[PDB]
């Protein structure tokens, strides 16, 4: 049981991870577009 | 008749107008292009400069050369009526019967205001399903919010007609004010396709609940936006009709997973940034605002019950869907696809089941006396027998206790004739009678959660199912 | 000198404002913000340019206004004032006393960044610390100059543990074969984001040990700005250097919390817009932790040194 | 015990007299010497 | 036992403060009577010239107006322009070519700005 | 004031020009329907302001007026006895105006503006007065509401009312700089309320809870975290804390429950009596509801909101117990507030700043010194709701490193009929420590040693649980088998308690002492014969344990004649018998 | 620039039991040794640096500890060649950027410490070059890119920090010099993920 618990929480972990840096590149992304399209104009 | 030229802009859902300061945040605006053909709409942001209208349907046909877009709506209203009863409807009030338009009494917004705490009361009566099983162990309780929870390929819409079709109150159980209000049962469906719609129209048609009933259905090819407006509209009506002509009213969601998921999407056409596991940060608040419109009021007689319906995703009750959906309701039906497979039907499964306000409108003056109690037993009893069926596969059943082959029959039989009624209809008499023959075939002293007096009164008899239960 | 005042405040959002025609802001600037009703808070410079300049708030910015709110220059680079008196006083965590008695005169000011030490100019830490526990002294020994964090979790008592090594710390000269005898430690406790209890707990020991005379306290309470929590560490370690590399002092520094510390880092550095890391923390919190950390040691042809003992939580260990 | 925090009470007091005592001698020089000094 | 000592310290520090307070107190007092003596006419021109000097940019020169005997001559000598504010007494200002960048020049701003350096200084001499 | 136009609307998102002067944080009424709003982010002359309500409706170039002040609440006479929102509006105002819903822009006082009070001065003219200070007294359901002059104004009497009938609106104190002083004002419920000093925690606070009292608990101004599984008993739990506890006014705060869980606490609350003085409770509490559905501002408010009305009921000299019902929907709340905002989520979706704002709130309680020179307390016990019972959900990580007690409710013990639910596994209170020298001077110099050894016990019954599961607990020894008959007697007479008699509901520190002194007692002089020679089964019928289980249920003035002749049983019992 | 490169097939005798028999590495190759803090990352290059047969070992202490710099001065002019008798400091170069020195630094002090490998390697001698930590290298780079506004790639790292990587260990093996001698670089490389 411990090891089964430790490999769920592990593999939670990582995929938070991804989940995290796909918005922030999405965010960075969208921000850049907006700023183009709305302070260079 | 003020109609707006000037599109600046059309990509995927959105167009652009301009020198539009008049449109109101929220508002319904007509799209006409130059084939004459109209499109539906609404306005998503205001600004000096521009508004922002997402297109209900597909931009085929359109050009900035000739598209006008003109005024509806200033906010999205219904008309109501107590002549629904009967009619079906698109889930923007578009009747699909074929039958004339209703003659509305009043016009009201669907995004209903909310209820004022002080203003409630307890539920203390409850709702015949004819299912033993949730009559008997997961009682519903009038005001109560209690979903459904199934699997993929599991039979949730079946479940749904019938308890529309055999939801009634009891009155009579009351002893006094033996008197019956008007009942109805307003149902909305999401995301449906042909084969479920044809179904449900046929199953509403051949026994007559029609007539006691209004239906909001969206199809899958509809517009997702009508996906996300029809709970607010079958809501609407369910408000309307219970705390203005003081009707009981039984509200059936159908989905819920299906609006997630158009609510998904509107948001990420809007452009927000996705919350955890791409379903939008304030989904919790939506889900709160549908949910919690039905209750119990002081000083009126009418009242509104929720059942949500939903499946999960991958039968994962830590999905996001299912977890508010706990946050906000009071228990919850979860249907086995093991006993689905085994050829029973309902397959609903009592152990992981339950509902919290079943305490509050069972007992005297409420329903039959001794029913807390012989639904404690009925679970303490099959509880022990399901693991005993799994033990039995390595020990042997030659080397169980004696009481052990008796809980054994008692699971066997109990699967076979309290959960397995078919599509016939039981009264809470005939469902507890039912459960009392079950609980003969245990050795009576076993009943530790039963009073003796009860044991008495009602032990000793054989299997009323084969009998009917006269 | 003489002030000058910007009023050209162009956008304020969260805990950043824009300043519009600040081309004389030093980057890393200390800037006085006041506002319509006369209130003073602090903030830093963080990023400047000839279109504006980006000033950091140390709290709160409610109640700030674009038509009242002007900006002044107060320092080109943070510092802190220094001095023997700051024995036996207690402080607030910015620099300014809090036991009721007159702000000391300054001996020196330095800045609280520090400079880092030449590696040539260190010495090998070699003096033994008797603890007087085993478990640390036989198998985890102690030595003047280093930094030995203690890791702990929510329940367990760390803070005891700190108090009792703070108690017992002697140095042992006759085994070394100094034979010379030594004063006792000088203690400087920098405490971030700390509960009453955890506080009154540290003081009544430290008064019932009679430590006070010897001792600097930087106490930055929980519901202080989270700002300001970072500066903490610094000043602490700003005076603890000045003390020990200037008057020969052996210094023992104990830091009481650096998740909440590592908390403000990652609070700041998601305003700021950075690359997070591995956990929704800034990509660059290793250079930060280590320009803390680093500061203890012992330096050739001098007596004093600095010992670090941090300490802090692992969440849900 | 009390006896001495008492002394040590009477030293306190003798400290906060003699104190200003030595600091009355050259008080205004010092006013010269921060005057001299802010202005320009 | 170690209450006494930590008494004593508490005292002399007192004692330390409260002469300090005293000492600047005297100071600012002295500070104050330029205006009302006839020593103003350097001091406040001296002022003026450096806060011009500061912000090379300057549009107007805002001092005290019982200074505008001077400063009617005094501005036009660098061509900037001049206004008064009784408020900004002992003290000139000078404002940007925009009027977002200020420089204040007062004597009580010089002194709350040198007098942490000050009382570092002034311990050598009283004790 | 400020006033200005919209430019742009965009969800609750409304964005005004021409607000030049607008601050930071400020209350705003947007469009003629005056809905309220909070002003986030200036440039240039620009506001944003996110509006509370639905903004549905609403057209560019409606008017946007600003207040100038931030959010903040009244503080006065007229608070007990009423039921508030998230944000402070009274909820039977608003259903007299309009009915059963909550209609949009509805404007109501906090305090009731036609109600006359009973003033009777303290101040003289003349005299000078300081930010804290009593100006005098107005009786409200027994209790003497002092009026204190607010903190930040500071002056000399120059005009007295005199003693009489009068509305909260009417100057009552007049300064002579003009300033106005009335029976209320308005702080801000984001800024903490100043105090001169924080007391260290010294003084139990009794919760008249047996297993609450004795092994973890809770010092005055201290905090407490509590789980809330459903069927556990929390509801009753509190319910007594509210009815029994030693502080003299509750403050119960919902903050995002479901609609009949609100509604059961707005019904049974009203029917409750305290025990001091025979009334309803509802005289001594301030409740403030917020369903599911609310707006979310409200929701995140409420907390503030809640521990502001009892740093000021602090302030006026009183020991308060403020409940908050779940701070994971507060959490829930907060987090929806910043994926408005565009943030960047930290850990599981919420933002980096959870956890100071967790410790800010957890440090408004305590026992201090008010600037008026008396003595008072704030004690917080907040209720975490983690998703699956899992208390790695970082709501719960925050919450345990700053609170100092936790109390682990479980649905098992429950489901044993074992009540108050609470395992002594897993729950620990870091105030025993500190408690002990007051232990020891109040109820008794052997009462830390004496919990020591009923702790032990409990200990060493958990401790051989694996074999009794094996074999079963005939098939033991004497001493295993005596050991965990024991710590059955302690489980079933000294832990357990019932909410409903009429005298086991409360229980002493004297009672609690004289239980674990008759347990040891027992105990050992049962060690004793067994080493002179006994068999257990003989031990286990003699009367002495019908005289300790029946300890219970006795008058707290009977106790202490009980206790002797109890004693006198024990050690004549196992001299009689083997 | 060199005339050519050659197959290594000589060892590169570290002296620690393990490493030369079980997992050896030859005189041009190149060797990675990752592992979690405290596990003997610097321990073991520091043995290597006092106990091989590399003619010039050059350590570069990119953004670690200023306290194991310290002691290499320390102690190393105390103790012996193997090769030649001679003090060990005397076969040393030390490139030094600690973790609180600045950020930009410890990108450049790998070049530096490899050129000056591949130097000693063109005077005909074999060389052993230690690198402290790539890791902090990454975080440098990460840094940098961060200010840069640019696009990252995986946990904030640069798209391009494979090919660094690469670029750096390719300077290793062992050659036939300009001047027709033969010389080799052997880089072993520390990671801490
Ligand atoms: N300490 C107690 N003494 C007597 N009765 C109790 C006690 N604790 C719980 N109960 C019983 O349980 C009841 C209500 O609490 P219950 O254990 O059913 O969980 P709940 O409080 O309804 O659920 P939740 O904890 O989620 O609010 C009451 O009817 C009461 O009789
Ligand atoms: N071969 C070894 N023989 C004896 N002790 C060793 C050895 N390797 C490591 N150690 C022990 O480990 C500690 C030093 O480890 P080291 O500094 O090598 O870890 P590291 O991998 O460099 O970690 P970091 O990179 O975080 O510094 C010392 O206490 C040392 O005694
Ligand atoms: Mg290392």
């Amino acid at each position: 049981i411990p090891g089964i618990r430790a490999q769920i929480r592990f593999i939670q972990q990582v995929l938070e991870q991804r989940e995290r840096e796909d918005t922030f590149r999405l965010k960075r992304i969208k921000g850049k577009i907006e700023a183009r399209e709305a302070e260079e104009e | 008749k003020k109609e707006y030229t000037g599109i600046t802009y059309i990509s995927g859902p959105l167009l652009f107008v301009e020198n539009a300061k008049d449109l109101a945040y929220g508002a319904i605006v007509d799209i006409k292009d130059g084939t004459g053909r109209v499109r539906g709409g609404q306005v998503i942001e205001v600004s000096e400069e521009y508004a922002v209208i997402q297109v209900f349907e597909e931009t085929t046909g359109l050009d900035l050369a000739t598209t006008s877009v003109s005024l509806v709506e200033d906010v999205a209203r219904l008309g109501v009526s107590k002549e629904m009863l009967g009619r079906r409807f698109n889930g923007i009030g578009k009747p699909i019967d074929g039958l004339p338009p209703i003659t509305p009494e009043k016009r009201l917004p669907i995004t209903g205001l909310p209820l004022n705490p002080v203003a409630r009361r307890k539920p203390e009566q409850f709702i015949q399903t004819g299912i033993s099983t949730i009559d008997v162990m997961n009682t519903l309780v009038r005001g109560q919010k209690l979903p459904i929870f199934s699997g993929s390929g599991l039979p949730a819409n079946e479940i749904a007609a019938q308890i529309a079709r055999q939801a009634t109150v009891r009155p009579d159980l009351s002893g006094e004010g033996e008197k019956e209000e008007p009942f109805a049962v307003v149902f909305a469906a999401m995301g449906i396709t042909q084969r479920e719609l044809s179904y449900f129209i046929q199953e509403f048609e051949r026994t007559g609940a029609l007539s006691r009933s209004v239906l909001f259905l969206n199809k899958a090819d509809d517009p997702t936006i009508e996906r996300i407006l029809t709970p607010r509209m079958a809501l609407t009506v369910a408000e309307y009709l219970a705390f203005e002509h003081d009707y009981h009213v039984l509200v059936i969601l159908t989905d819920m997973t299906n609006y997630c998921e158009a609510l998904r999407e509107i948001g990420a056409a809007r452009e927000e940034i996705p919350g955890r596991r791409g379903y939008p940060g304030y989904m919790y608040t939506d889900l709160a605002t549908i949910y919690e419109r039905a209750g119990v009021v002081e000083g009126k007689k009418g009242s509104v019950t929720q059942i949500p319906i939903l499946s999960m995703p991958d039968d994962d009750r830590t999905h996001p869907i299912p977890d508010l959906t706990g946050y906000i309701t009071e228990g919850q039906i979860q249907l086995s696809r093991e006993l689905h497979r085994k050829g029973i039907y309902p397959p609903i499964d009592p152990l992981p089941s339950l509902s919290r306000l079943m305490n509050n409108g069972v007992g005297k003056g409420k329903t039959r006396e001794d029913h807390k109690q012989v639904s404690d037993q009925l679970y303490s009893a099959y509880a022990n027998g399901v693991d005993i069926r799994k033990l039995v596969a390595i020990i042997g059943e030659d080397a169980l206790t004696e009481n052990d082959r008796r809980y054994l029959q008692f699971a066997d039989a109990f699967e076979r004739f309290f959960i397995n009624q078919g599509q016939q209809n039981r009264s809470i008499e005939e469902s507890l009678q039912i459960a009392w023959a079950l609980l003969s075939m245990l050795p009576q002293g076993e009943l530790k959660r039963i009073s003796k007096d009860h044991i008495g009164k009602y032990y000793g008899q054989k299997l009323e199912e084969i009998w009917g239960a006269p | 000198l003489l002030k000058k005042e910007y009023t050209g405040i162009t956008y304020i959002s969260g805990p950043l404002l824009f300043v519009e025609n600040a081309k004389d802001l030093a980057y890393g600037a200390i800037v006085d913000i006041k506002d319509g009703t006369g209130r003073v808070r602090g903030g830093q410079v963080i990023e400047v340019s000839e279109e504006y300049a980006v000033i950091q708030v140390f709290e709160e910015t409610t109640g700030l206004d674009l038509a009242t709110t002007s900006v002044s220059l107060v320092e080109d680079v943070a510092r802190l004032g220094v001095s023997k008196e700051m024995l036996g006083r207690r402080f607030n965590g910015i620099g300014k006393p809090i036991d009721g008695l007159p702000p000391i005169t300054p001996e020196k000011r330095l800045p609280i960044t520090g400079l880092p030490l030449n590696p040539v100019a260190r010495r090998k830490p070699e003096q033994f610390i008797q603890t007087g526990i085993s478990t640390i002294d036989v198998m985890n020994t102690l030595v003047r100059g280093q930094k030995l964090p203690i890791f702990s979790g929510s329940g367990l008592p760390a803070n005891e543990i700190a108090a009792q090594i703070a108690r017992q710390a002697t140095v042992r000269p006759d085994l070394s074969g100094e034979g010379e005898k030594e004063e006792p430690f000088a203690v400087v406790f920098a405490a971030m984001g700390i509960t009453q209890r955890e506080l009154s707990y540290f003081i009544q020991e430290f008064e019932r040990t009679g430590a006070l005379s010897r001792s600097v306290l930087f106490l930055n309470k929980a519901d202080d700005p989270t700002i300001e929590r970072i500066l903490t560490p610094r000043m602490a370690l700003t005076v603890a250097e000045y003390l020990a590399f200037e008057h020969d002092y052996h210094v023992l520094v104990i830091l009481t919390d650096m998740t909440n510390y590592c908390e403000a880092l990652r609070e700041i550095g998601a305003a700021r817009e950075e690359i997070p890391g591995r956990r929704g923390y800034p990509g660059y919190m290793y250079t930060d932790l280590a320009t803390i950390y680093e500061r203890a040691g012992v330096v050739e042809g001098k007596k004093g040194s600095v010992t670090q003992i941090p300490i802090l939580s692992m969440p849900d260990d | 015990t009390e006896a001495l925090l008492a002394r040590y009470r009477e030293r306190a007091e003798a400290e906060a007299k003699a104190v200003r005592e030595k600091a009355m001698a050259r008080l205004d020089e010092a006013v010269a010497l921060v005057l001299k000094e802010v202005l320009p | 036992e170690s209450a006494g000592e930590l008494l004593v310290a508490t005292a002399r520090t007192q004692a330390r403060g409260e002469v300090l307070e005293e000492v600047r107190r005297r100071v600012r007092e002295a500070l104050e009577a330029l205006p009302q003596k006839p020593e103003w006419p350097e001091v406040v021109r001296k002022l003026a010239l450096e806060a011009l000097e500061a912000l090379p940019g300057a549009k107007a020169l805002v001092a005290n107006p019982e200074d505008l005997p001077h400063l009617e001559a005094l501005a036009r000598e660098r061509g900037v322009e001049l206004q008064a504010e009784p408020a900004l007494r002992l003290g000139v200002r000078a404002v940007g070519a925009e009027g977002k960048t200020q420089v204040e020049n007062s004597l009580l701003a010089r002194l709350d700005r040198a007098w942490d350096a000050l009382s570092s200084k002034v311990a050598q001499a009283l004790w | 004031m400020i006033q200005g136009v919209i430019q742009k609307i965009a969800g609750p998102a409304v964005i005004a020009k021409g607000m030049l002067g607008a601050r930071m944080y400020d209350i705003c009424k947007v469009g003629e329907e005056g809905l309220v709003g909070e002003i986030i982010r200036l440039d240039g002359d620009t506001a944003f302001v996110q509006v509370y309500e639905d903004t549905s409706g609403l057209k560019v170039g409606e008017p946007v007026v600003s207040t100038g002040l931030p959010l903040a609440v009244e503080l006065g006479p007229g608070m007990l006895n009423g039921i508030y929102d998230g944000i402070q509006r009274p909820l039977e105002r608003i259903r007299e105006k309009t009915g059963i819903y909550i209609t949009r822009g509805v404007v109501v006082h906090a305090l009731d503006r036609e109600k006359k009070w009973a003033w009777t001065p303290m101040v003289k003219p003349g005299d000078e007065v300081r930010g804290g200070m009593v100006l005098g007294t107005v009786p409200e359901f027994g209790f003497t509401h002092k009026i204190l002059v607010p903190p930040d104004v500071r002056g000399r009497v120059k005009e007295v009312k005199p003693a009489g009938e009068y509305t909260v609106e009417e100057p009552v104190v007049v300064l002579e700089d003009g300033t106005e002083l009335k029976m209320y004002h308005t702080w801000p419920v984001r800024r903490a309320r100043p105090v001169q000093r924080k007391l260290d925690p010294n003084t139990p606070f009794l919760t008249g809870m047996r297993i609450l009292d004795v092994l973890f608990p809770v010092a005055m101004g201290g905090t407490a975290a509590i789980p809330g599984p459903f069927g556990a008993g929390k509801s009753v739990t509190q319910q007594s804390l509210a009815k029994w506890s030693n502080a003299d006014v509750v403050v119960y705060v919902g903050c995002g429950e479901r609609g009949n869980e609100m509604t059961d606490v707005l019904v049974e609350f009203p029917e409750l009596t305290d025990p001091k003085t025979g009334g309803p409770l509802m005289h001594r509490t301030v409740l403030i509801a917020n369903t599911s559905n609310m707006p979310v501002a409200a929701r995140e408010a409420s907390i503030y909101v809640g521990v502001t009305i009892a740093e000021y009921f602090r302030d006026q000299g009183f020991s308060v117990a403020l409940m908050a019902d779940s701070t994971s929907r507060w959490a829930e709340a907060l987090r929806e507030i910043s994926s408005r905002l565009e943030e960047m989520p930290a850990e599981e979706g919420y933002p980096p700043y959870l956890a100071a704002r967790l410790a800010a709130f957890y440090e408004r309680a305590g026992k201090v010194i008010t600037l008026g020179g008396e003595e008072g307390a704030v004690t917080i016990v907040g209720a975490v709701s983690p998703p699956g019972g899992d208390m790695s959900e970082p709501v719960t990580q925050s919450t345990l490193r700053i609170v100092g007690a936790f109390w682990r409710l479980d649905a098992s013990l429950a489901f044993r009929r074992h009540f108050p639910a609470i395992n002594w596994n897993g729950s620990y209170s870091l105030f025993t420590s500190a408690l002990d020298p007051w232990y020891r001077e109040n109820v008794a110099e052997d009462y830390p040693e004496l919990r020591d050894a009923i702790s032990e016990l409990l200990q060493r019954e958990a401790g051989l649980q694996e074999i009794v599961q094996l074999v079963g607990p005939d098939a033991l020894q004497d001493a295993e088998r005596l050991v965990i008959e024991v710590g059955r007697i302690i489980r079933e007479d000294f832990l357990q308690q019932n909410a409903y008699h009429e005298v086991d509901a409360y229980c002493s520190m004297k009672k609690a002492y004289g239980i674990m002194k008759m347990i040891l007692a027992f105990y050992k002089e049962a060690e004793a014969a067994i080493k002179r020679g006994v068999s257990i089964d003989e031990i286990l019928q003699l009367p002495v344990l019908e005289r300790i289980g029946r300890a219970r249920y006795v008058s707290e003035e009977e106790f202490p004649a009980y206790f002797e002749e109890a004693m006198k049983e024990i050690q004549g019992a196992f001299k009689a018998l083997a």
